[PDB]
RNA sequence: GUGAAGAGGGAAACAACCCAGACCGCCAGCUAAGGUCCCAAAGUCAUGGUUAAGUGGGAAACGAUGUGGGAAGGCCCAGACAGCCAGGAUGUUGGCUUAGAAGCAGCCAUCAUUUAAAGAAAGCGUAAUAGCUCACUGGUCGAGUCGGCCUGCGCGGAAGA
RNA sequence: CGAUGUCGGCUCAUCACAUCCUGGGGCUGAAGUAGGUCCCAAGGGUAUGGCUGUUCGCCAUUUAAAGUGGUACGCGAGCUGGGUUUAGAACGUCGUGAGACAGUUCGGUCCCUAUCUGCCGUGGGCGCUGGAGAACUGAGGGGGGCUGCUCCUAGUACGAGA
RNA sequence: UGCUGAAAGCAUCUAAGCACGAAACUUGCCCCGAGAUGAGUUCUCCCUGACCCUUUAAGGGUCCUGAAGGAACGUUGAAGA
């Protein structure tokens, strides 16, 4: 998956792309085209 | 399982019927007689207590006479301890002999290595030497920096320096058991033990595989 | 007991009559190559019509040295000089076709099978 | 909340059984006992389940859906229960049952031998087919996975574990 | 203006910042800045709210159904939102720009019928078919749902010996 | 400025992680073998040589890899003295000249018996509540932590095949 | 990477609950280690006379006693400046 500290796009890539707050982090999932997966983050320090 | 407190004797080789030589250490090892036995209720902890040997009486202070007196057994040249698994039983003034290694295939040995005094960095730490010639002056087994600059403006502790070398505890791990005979009081491991000729040693069942 | 800068004899019909080693085999640091153990080499010395020639650059092994071979007895086999067999560089199979002077069973290497045939006496 | 205020209907069987915060479900397959939240209170009347949030917790009614959904999924358990079917796919790929045991020949060195937790059977009906059957909805999902998990679905000829159900895209490999 | 040539209190430590200008003595009292759970002198004070990030206790463009308050609006029991059942038809296998083309690439236009709606297309895919789904509409459910605005506190953005 | 010795080497190292190898994972324009790209991860490991004073770099050949950086561009009361700033000499060039160059070239003195701190070892003293001999428990601290090739599984999955 | 799963009828690995996951972490291996003044445990061994003085208190002193053990001297050591 790709970074990304932006969604606007990486979220519309596709119709079954989602977003979600897993942990504390947000992710673009997407479980069909896997390819379009991306997070908002990196981790504690 | 436990161990046995032995005597390094020396080493010699086995010859194969089929043309190996195999290299043994020869580990002395009379009965350890048990003279204390330690459990939970009163020590928080299983173990026995063993001595094997014997002692010169005019060498036998009254504590440690008392102390052998209460196992019923004769003084020995010292006193060791091993821990007991669950199960594992034993009673005041029972011998143990060396065929408890009768069917274990590797042992662990444990001696106080050869003393080797004060030892410079080349021999105690393998430290690398300088030049021999081109100019050094006084500078060829030396250590070299010892540290940064201001920043620490100290030397850090571990330091690999030089100082004593040798006359200490080391364990080695793993040996093959070569022969066991309680007739004779032998037991024959393959390779190098640590220590001279004489000293006490500690065998115990290896801990790995 | 070879090393960088080591200078063998050759124990083939490649042509090459003395050749020097400039890299010890498998592993990184590795200090000292044996018989057995494969070196790179240079070619310091060459008959006019062989199949190798001055300063070409191939790989060659060990197949007898001064510091010779134990054996699981203790015994020890030591020659009286150090000699290597060349081996095309990639294929790491002899040039030559013919082979001089004794080996050792150690060579029965599967791959260097053809050195202890040719070879005439096996120690 | 459109789901903690759907009453759940507990037919004619079931038994339920509830101190506090512990449920408990019995019926003609099984029983299931679940420990709800605090910030959910349940209630028991007529022949039916019906959940509320509970004064003082912040996220009662999320609380209280989740346990709403859980208790259905318990019934239908101990009552109807539940069937996950997953099929290899792929040349030598295998499996059978043996007591509790499914015996899977994926293409490895070794076999794998896979044990079952209490509760979920198993049945191959053919070399090729797992069916799981079991009443904590949770459990067969866990199991069910855990199986596919030895091969996952692989891109190119499908072949691996997959849920019946399963949709498995292919795809082309990279021209030369 | 302060240091310089100024002590005392605060700012952990810190000439130059805040409070404040030390004739001397006191085991009295009110204050200032700044403080009141412990180290450590004074509120574990009352009261109404936010925040869950130890944010508080480092940092931007930008990101996001985090959560608080406010004022409007659109759709909706003539049944909305999501979900699920349906269909998604005919001029027309679309003429035609390049070697296929049947919306199937690019430029041109973007007409038209049967209807409950159905785009000379939405984009996956492509030998041509394709065989997917959707855009849009009929059913089912049954009461909410949508996303812009003013604003509070937070989230991510955030790696160094 | 009543003195903090300069480049490079050698010895010796210690840290960050913006990771070179090895470990784990997402995507891939990933068939496989092998790659690309990101995420996690700092445990350990991480080239000898030809040339030049070199660091570097080019070359040769290895290796799993030959990591990037902090450390007075770490480390001269630890060594070197090859580069670079004394005095001698020359070339080129500049100047009428003395001399000059931040241009080249040949030669050209490197101290210090460790008080304190720090560190490596090693004893003395007193304590631990009458003294003494042992054997222990184990709070805590340290060390270790690298990887290659080949065999099988298997010429199997995969692949038109190679 | 997943299960179950709501807020959000759907979805959703996470909000409650739950399965996995790496040379990093804690262990497991070797060494030191009770000055661990938080000075731990166990076993054994040894000491069973009076008197004076003052500021009468865990006071000072005298006589007689002198263990267990420790050291000392000596012969030494694959232990060691
Ligand atoms: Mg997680
Ligand atoms: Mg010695
Ligand atoms: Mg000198
Ligand atoms: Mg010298
Ligand atoms: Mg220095
Ligand atoms: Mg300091
Ligand atoms: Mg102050
Ligand atoms: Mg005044
Ligand atoms: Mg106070
Ligand atoms: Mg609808
Ligand atoms: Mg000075
Ligand atoms: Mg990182
Ligand atoms: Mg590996
Ligand atoms: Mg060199
Ligand atoms: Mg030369
Ligand atoms: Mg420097
Ligand atoms: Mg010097
Ligand atoms: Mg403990």
């Amino acid at each position: 998956m790709k970074v990304l500290n932006s969604l606007r796009t990486a979220k519309e890539r596709h119709p079954d792309c989602q977003i979600v707050k897993r942990k504390g982090r947000l992710y673009v999932i997407c479980k069909s085209n896997p390819r379009f997966k991306a997070v908002q983050g990196r981790k504690k320090k | 399982m436990i161990g046995l407190v032995g005597k390094k004797v020396g080493m010699t080789r086995i010859f194969t019927e089929d043309g190996v030589s195999i290299p043994v250490t020869v580990i002395e090892v009379e009965a350890n007689r048990v003279t204390q036995v330690k459990d939970l209720a009163n020590d928080g902890y299983r173990a026995i207590q063993v001595t094997t040997g014997a002692k010169k009486a005019n060498r036998v202070t009254k504590p440690e006479a008392g102390h052998f007196a209460k196992a019923g057994v004769e003084a020995g040249r010292g006193l060791w301890e091993f821990r007991l698994a669950e199960g594992e039983e034993f009673t005041v003034g029972q011998s143990i002999s060396v065929e408890l290694f009768a069917d274990v295939k590797k042992v662990d040995v444990t001696g106080t290595s050869k003393g080797k005094g004060f030892a410079g960095t080349v021999k105690r730490w393998n430290f690398r030497t300088q030049d021999a010639t081109h100019g050094n002056s006084l500078s060829h087994r030396v250590p070299g920096s010892i540290g940064q600059n201001q920043t620490p403006g100290k030397v850090f502790k571990g330091k690999k320096m030089a100082g004593q070398m040798g006359n200490e505890r080391v364990t080695v791990q793993s040996l093959d058991v070569v022969r066991v005979d309680a007739e004779r009081n032998l037991l024959l491991v393959k390779g190098a033990v640590p220590g001279a000729t004489g000293s006490d040693l500690i065998v115990k069942p290896a801990v790995k595989a | 007991m070879i090393q960088e800068q080591t200078m063998l004899n050759v124990a083939d019909n490649s042509g090459a009559r003395r050749v020097m080693c400039i890299k010890v085999l498998g592993g990184s640091h590795r200090r000292y190559a044996g018989v057995g153990d494969i070196i790179k080499i240079t070619i310091k010395e060459a008959i006019p019509r062989g199949k190798v020639k001055k300063g070409d650059v191939l790989k060659a092994v060990v197949v007898r040295t001064k510091k010779g071979v134990r054996r699981p007895d203790g015994s020890v086999i030591r020659f009286d000089g150090n000699a290597c067999v060349l081996l095309n560089n990639n294929s790491e199979q002899p040039i030559g076709t013919r082979i001089f002077g004794p080996v050792t069973r150690e060579l029965r290497s599967e791959k260097f099978m053809k050195i202890i045939s040719l070879a005439p006496e096996v120690l | 909340s459109r789901v903690a205020k759907a009453p759940v209907v507990v037919p004619a069987g079931v038994d339920v059984k509830i101190n506090g915060q512990v449920i408990t479900i019995k019926g003609k397959n099984g029983e299931l006992t679940r420990t709800l939240n605090d910030a959910v209170e349940v209630k028991h009347a007529d022949n039916t389940l019906t959940f509320g949030p509970r004064d003082g917790y912040a996220d009662g009614w999320a609380q209280a859906g989740t346990a709403r959904a859980l208790l259905n999924s318990m019934v239908i358990g101990v009552t109807e229960g539940f069937t996950k079917k997953l099929q290899l796919v792929g040349v030598g790929y295998r499996a059978a049952v043996k007591g509790n045991v499914i015996n899977l020949s994926l293409g490895f060195s070794h076999p794998v031998d896979h044990q079952l937790p209490a509760g979920i059977t198993a049945e191959c009906p053919t070399q090729t087919e797992i069916v799981l059957k079991g009443a904590d909805k949770q459990v067969i999902g866990q199991v069910a996975a855990d199986l596919r998990a030895y091969r996952r679905p692989e891109p190119y000829k499908g072949k691996g574990v997959r849920y019946a159900d399963e949709v498995v895209r292919t795809k082309e490999a990279k021209k030369k």
